[PDB]
RNA sequence: CGCGGGGUGGAGCAGCCCGGUAGCUCGUCGGGCUAGGAACCCGAAGGUCGUCGGUUCAAAUCCGGCCCCCGCAACCA
RNA sequence: GGUUGCGGCCAUAUCUACCAGAAAGCACCGUUUCCCGUCCGAUCAACUGUAGUUAAGCUGGUAAGAGCCUGACCGAGUAGUGUAGUGGGUGACCAUACGCGAAACUCAGGUGCUGCAAUCU
RNA sequence: GAGAACAGAAAUCUCCAGUAGAACAAAAGGGUAAAAGCCCCCUUGAUUUUGAUUUUCAGUGUGAAUACAAACCAUGAAAGU
RNA sequence: GCUCGUAUCAGUUUUAUGAGGUAAAGCGAAUGAUUAGAGGUUCCGGGGUCGAAAUGACCUUGACCUAUUCUCAAACUUUAAAUAUGUAAGAAGUCCUUGUUACUUAAUUGAACGUGGACAUUUGAAUGAAGAGCUUUUAGUGGGCCAUUUUUGGUAAGCAG
C-alpha cells in the first residue's frame, strides 16, 4: 500500500550535509529569540526532538513562546484557498534568525539616521528605494581600444 | 468499472475564486498557548500598571 | 642527541589460553598469580567455532600485564628457558617481542602437585618515555616518528642487552 | 612516496572541531554547561572553570558568547612562588585557596563582598552559600571540570569546596571529597577539613620523617630549606589571610612590559615564511642541476 | 507462468511439543555358518542434509533467491 | 611575537616525510603515606618542584607534496532550462527568438583566522 | 599489518593503522565517535493532573508526540537530562 | 446582507534573505556497475631445466601491489541549475536611569506590557487595486475528458495512470 509517515520523503531533506555531521557548533545554542523574532526553519537531522515537520523546512516564521529548549513559532500555512495559523514548538537547533529581517532593521536605523542628516538642511533625501534604473548616455573612447572585428567562425569536427 | 483515482486539476483555479487571502492579523494574540509561568507573571504585572496609571491620573 | 629516548620495557603480559574453563583454567590462574603477585583476569570467548569446541563468553583464557622492576625480572627468568635464543622474526614491526614456552616448570618455579603442567606465553611491548601523550585522556598525541620503536631498534637493545643473540632468520 | 592515504579518504575526511582534535573539551558537556534556558535570554550561564597543570592550578568565572567565552575573574596558584614560597602549589589545599580566591576576588568584583561572606569559620561540613532574606541571591556558577575524571577526593572539588565557602553558590553535593565514606552516604567533616588545611600533606611529612628521613630529603626539600614546621600555620591563618593577604593590591605593576620588545625577541628567533618568488627559484635549483643531471 | 507442498548415505525414513554439528532400516563390504549358492549369525563403511545469500545464544531447519519431484485451478458469456 | 587556560567559526586548520624551537609553557618528569576503581599507580587518583629533558607532545618552516579553501572573459555563454511559432525533420530529434545559466576541466593564489583572562628575556 | 611451544583460515595475548568501510530488535532511509555504539554503577520519568501544539485533517476522530505548567521522583559533583 | 469617505490587499515584478537534490554533471570522487593493457611475490593448490635441491637466473588465477584506461545508475553521488517556493520591505514602526510583576536576574539584570517625549503630501521598492473587511444561509456537483510540456506501466494504442 502507499505509505506517509511522518518523515517520507525526507532522505536528502534531513541529510545532515557533507563533511558536516557530528556535534552541533555551539553558537546555534548561545543565539537568543524573542517574541517577535523573525525566523527561518531548517530542520537539523542529527537533533530528532522538537523537530518540525518536512512542510515547514524553508518557512520562515515569527516567534510567539519561549520555552526552556524550543521557541513557539507562527507560520502560515495554505490550506486549501486559506491560510491557516500553524504554532510550531520547535528545539532551536532547528531554526535560525532571519538574515533580511536584520537586515531591514538596519535600514530603519539608517533611513531614520539620513532623515536626521536632511532634516539639518533640508535636502530632500528621498529614503524611498528605487528599482535600477536605465543607463544615462555615455561616451565611449576608442583610443587604446580601437574595436576588434569578429566574424562566425567556420564550422569543423574537433573530434 | 475503474473510474479516475485523484487529480488536483481544477484546485487551484477553485481555490483562487475568492482565494487565498492571509489570515487576519490582530494586535494582542491570545495568550493561550504561550508559557503559563509567563501568563501568570503577565496577569500580575498587567495588573499594577493599571493600578498604577490610575494613581498617576487620578 | 639521544638523552632519555633509550628503549625500556613498557610492559609484559602473561598469557595461558587454556583450551576449556573450569578445573585447567582456575589452576592456570594459581600458577599466573603465583609468578607474576598479583590477582590475573580471565578472557572470555569471543564467539564459537567447530573445532575448539568454543562458545561465546565461555572463559576460554586468563593473562595478567607486568610492569616495572617484576617484568624484567620474570623476563630474565622466561629467557633463561630459552637459552637467550630468540628468533628474529620473533620481533614485530612496531617493535614487540614475545616467546611462548610450555611446561612453565622450566622457568624455576617449585612445581606443585595440583596446578600441572600449564603452557603460558610472554609478550612484551618496548618503548622509550614519553608515551603517556598516546595513552591519556587530555591532549591525545602521536609519537613522533624519531621516538617510535622499531623492529631494528628493539633487536639491537635485546643483543645490546644480555648479551642475547638472535639467527640468520 | 608510496607510503599516502587515498585521496579520496582525504578528500572525504571531516575533521573534528579544532579543541576536539587538541583533545582540550568535552564538546558533548560544553553543550549542556553553556545552553541557556531560552526564557531568560540573555543571562549568562556562569562557568568555575578549573583546570589542572603541573606546577599551575587555573581557576577562571567564565561566560560565554559567540564571539568566544569571557573571563569575569581568575585566580591562579602561581601568584606566591616567586617570592620564596613555591609550596603545595598544586595540591588539594591550593586548589582550595585558589577557589578561595576566585570566590573572594568574584564577589569583591561584582559587590558582594560585605554580604555572603561564605564559611567564614572553615569545619568542613558540607553546606550550600545560603541566599539572605531582603537581600541579593549569592551569585551562581557552575563546575567546569573538562576531561579531567570526576572522583571522590579529587583536587577539581578542592576549587568546588573553597569556591563554596568563599561565598560562590555552587549546587554540590558531599559524595565527592576527602573524608566521604562510600559504605555509609555521610561524610568525615575532620577528614575533609585535614585535606583543605593539608593535613594529608602534613600527615605524609611526620610519617617519612620517621621512616625515610632519604626521601624525606627528596621530596619536601624546600620546607625544610625553607624551615617549615606546623607553627607557620597560625600566621598564614589570621594574621596573613585576613589583614593583608585578603586585599593584596600591593605589588609593583605601574610600569606594565613593552609587549613589543616581548615580540621583538621573539620574532627575530621565529622562522619565517617563504615568499612565491624563492619557491619558484628553490625548484628551480632543483630542477637545473640536481634533477637535471646536465 | 496462479496457488501449494516436498529435495537428508546407492534406496526408504529420523532435525517439525523450533538446536545432541546427522541417526535408523534395506542395499553394499568383511568374517563366520554350509561340501559352494541362498536363508541365518557377528561386525564395518557410506551422506558437513539440492545450491547461494541472511541472526552470529552449537543456526542451515525458520528467512529470501535459482534448479528439480510433483499436485490442484485453469470458467461465463 | 611565544605560551597557557577558556572559546568562536570548524581542514586556508587535515594527512605524509624531513628540518628548527631562546625565555616563557606540557611535562623528561619523580613518588605511592594519604582520597581514589581494576590484572597492572599503564590510564585514573593523590604527593613533591628533583638530577636540570626538549627525545617525544606542541608550534613554526620546508615539499614543481596529497587533501582542503579562494578566484578566474579556463572551459563556457557550453550542458541544462523558463517562455514562443500553423519553425525544420517520416520520425528520432534539432535549429531559431526573448531570458536564466551549471558541473567537470584548466590555470593561478592560499598552509587557519580570530575573542577573553593571564604570563613571558 | 606485524609473533608464538601442540596454537593453524578461525581460541588468545600485544602493538600498529583505521571517518565508521561496525554496531544501534526489526523493513528501508536518515541519524549517532571522548556517542545515540560497547561495558559498568544507580534506577523506574514506561509515573501524577489536566490543558496547548504537529502530522493524516473536515483542520472531526484514531494512532503517534512536540513543547510546556503544576507535583513527585531518578540520576549526576554539577550544569542538566 | 452587515461594519467606512481612500480599504494594511494582489495567481505580478524588484530588492534583500532563506529552503530544495530535480535537469545537467561526476565516476583517474564515496556506494554499486564496468573495457583493456602496464612490476614484483610458492601465504596451502595447475606444471615442468634439473627431480623435495635451500625464499630455486619463467609464466598462469595475483593467495601480498599502485598508476593508468573505455563506459554507466529511478530506488548512487562531491557539485548543482532553470522553473516553481517561504519571509521581509514599518504608523500594531522606530530612539529614555524602569512604570508594573508573584516571572527572570548575582544585581533595576532582563522579559512582556506600558505613561509621557520625536517623526501627513516620500506613511520607508515597483505596478495595479475594479470599493475593503465580515457574516448567515442554501442549490447543483462529487462518471469527466482533450492540447502543449514533464512523466509512469505498456511493442503499442483514438490504451491505462
Amino acid at each position: 500500500g502507499k505509505s506517509h509517515g511522518y518523515r517520507s520523503r525526507t532522505r536528502y531533506m534531513f541529510q545532515r550535509d557533507f563533511r558536516k555531521h557530528g556535534a552541533v557548533h555551539l553558537s546555534t545554542y548561545l543565539k537568543v529569540y524573542k517574541v517577535g523574532d523573525i525566523v527561518d526553519i531548517k530542520a537539523n537531522g542529527s537533533i530528532q526532538k522538537g523537530m518540525p515537520h518536512k512542510f515547514y523546512q524553508g518557512k520562515t516564521g515569527v516567534v510567539y513562546n519561549v520555552t526552556k529548549s524550543s521557541v513557539g513559532v507562527i507560520i502560515n500555512k495554505m490550506v486549501g484557498n486559506r491560510y491557516l495559523e500553524k504554532r510550531l514548538n520547535l528545539r532551536v537547533e532547528h531554526i535560525k534568525h532571519s538574515k533580511c529581517r536584520q537586515e531591514f532593521l538596519e535600514r530603519v536605523k539608517a533611513n531614520a539616521a539620513k532623515r536626521a542628516e536632511a532634516k539639518a538642511q533640508g535636502v530632500a533625501v528621498q529614503l524611498k528605494r528605487q528599482p535600477a534604473q536605465p543607463r544615462e548616455s555615455r561616451i565611449v573612447s576608442t583610443e587604446g581600444n580601437v574595436p576588434q572585428t569578429l566574424a562566425p567562425v567556420p564550422y569543423e569536427t574537433f573530434i | 468499472a475503474k473510474s479516475k483515482n485523484h487529480t488536483a486539476h481544477n484546485q487551484t483555479r477553485k481555490a483562487h475564486r475568492n482565494g487565498i487571502k492571509k489570515p487576519k492579523t490582530y494586535k494582542y494574540p491570545s495568550l493561550k498557548g504561550v508559557d503559563p509561568k509567563f501568563r501568570r507573571n503577565h496577569k500580575h504585572a498587567l495588573h499594577g500598571t493599571a493600578k498604577a496609571l490610575a494613581a498617576a491620573k487620578k | 642527541q639521544n638523552p632519555m629516548r633509550d628503549l625500556k620495557i613498557e610492559k609484559l603480559v602473561l598469557n595461558i589460553s587454556v583450551g576449556e574453563s573450569g578445573d585447567r583454567l582456575t589452576r592456570a590462574s594459581k600458577v599466573l598469580e603465583q609468578l607474576s603477585g598479583q590477582t590475573p583476569v580471565q578472557s572470555k570467548a569471543r564467539y564459537t567455532v567447530r573445532t575448539f569446541g568454543i562458545r561465546r563468553n565461555e572463559k576460554i583464557a586468563v593473562h595478567v600485564t607486568v610492569r616495572g622492576p617484576k617484568a624484567e625480572e620474570i623476563l630474565e627468568r622466561g629467557l633463561k628457558v630459552k637459552e637467550y635464543q630468540l628468533r628474529d622474526r620473533n620481533f614485530s614491526a612496531t617493535g614487540n617481542f614475545g616467546f611462548g614456552i610450555d611446561e612453565h616448570i622450566d622457568l624455576g618455579i617449585k612445581y606443585d602437585p595440583s596446578i600441572g603442567i600449564f603452557g603460558m606465553d610472554f609478550y612484551v611491548v618496548m618503548n622509550r618515555p614519553g608515551a603517556r601523550v598516546t595513552r591519556r585522556k587530555r591532549c591525545k598525541g602521536t609519537v613522533g616518528n624519531s621516538h617510535k620503536t622499531t623492529k631494528e631498534d628493539t633487536v639491537s637493545w635485546f643483543k645490546q642487552k644480555y648479551d642475547a643473540d638472535v639467527l640468520d632468520k | 612516496q608510496k607510503d599516502a592515504k587515498s585521496s579520496a579518504y582525504s578528500s572525504r575526511f571531516q575533521t573534528p572541531f579544532r579543541r576536539r582534535r587538541e583533545g582540550k573539551t568535552d564538546y558533548y558537556q560544553r553543550k549542556r554547561l553553556v545552553t541557556q534556558h531560552k526564557a531568560k535570554y540573555n543571562t549568562p550561564k556562569y562557568r568555575l572553570v578549573v583546570r589542572f597543570t603541573n606546577k599551575d592550578i587555573i581557576c577562571q568565572i567564565i561566560s560565554s558568547t559567540i564571539t568566544g567565552d569571557v573571563v569575569l575573574a581568575a585566580a591562579y596558584s602561581h601568584e606566591l612562588p616567586r617570592y620564596g614560597i613555591t609550596h603545595g602549589l598544586t595540591n588539594w589545599a591550593a586548589a582550595y585557596a585558589t577557589g578561595l580566591l576566585i570566590a573572594r576576588r568574584t564577589l569583591q568584583k561584582l559587590g558582594l563582598d560585605e554580604t555572603y561572606k561564605g564559611v567564614e569559620e572553615v569545619e568542613g561540613e558540607y553546606e550550600l552559600t545560603e541566599a539572605v532574606e531582603d537581600g541579593p541571591r549569592p551569585f551562581k556558577v557552575f563546575l567546569d571540570i573538562g576531561l579531567q575524571r570526576t572522583t571522590t577526593g579529587a583536587r577539581v572539588f578542592g576549587a568546588l569546596k573553597g569556591a563554596s565557602d568563599g561565598g560562590l553558590y555552587v549546587p554540590h553535593s558531599e559524595n565527592r571529597f576527602p573524608g566521604w565514606d562510600f559504605e555509609t552516604e555521610e561524610i568525615d567533616p575532620e577528614l575533609l577539613r585535614s585535606y583543605i588545611f593539608g593535613g594529608h600533606v602534613s600527615q605524609y611529612m611526620e610519617e617519612l620523617a620517621d621512616d625515610d628521613e632519604e626521601r624525606f630529603s627528596e621530596l619536601f626539600k624546600g620546607y625544610l630549606a625553607d624551615d617549615i614546621d606546623a607553627d607557620s600555620l597560625e600566621d598564614i591563618y589570621t594574621s596573613a589571610h585576613e589583614a593583608i593577604r585578603a586585599d593584596p593590591a600591593f605589588k609593583p605593576t605601574e610600569k606594565k612590559f613593552t609587549k613589543e620588545q616581548y615580540a621583538a625577541e621573539s620574532k627575530k628567533y621565529r622562522q619565517t615564511k617563504l615568499s612565491k618568488e624563492e619557491r619558484a627559484a628553490r625548484v628551480a635549483a632543483k630542477i637545473a642541476a640536481l634533477a637535471g643531471q646536465q
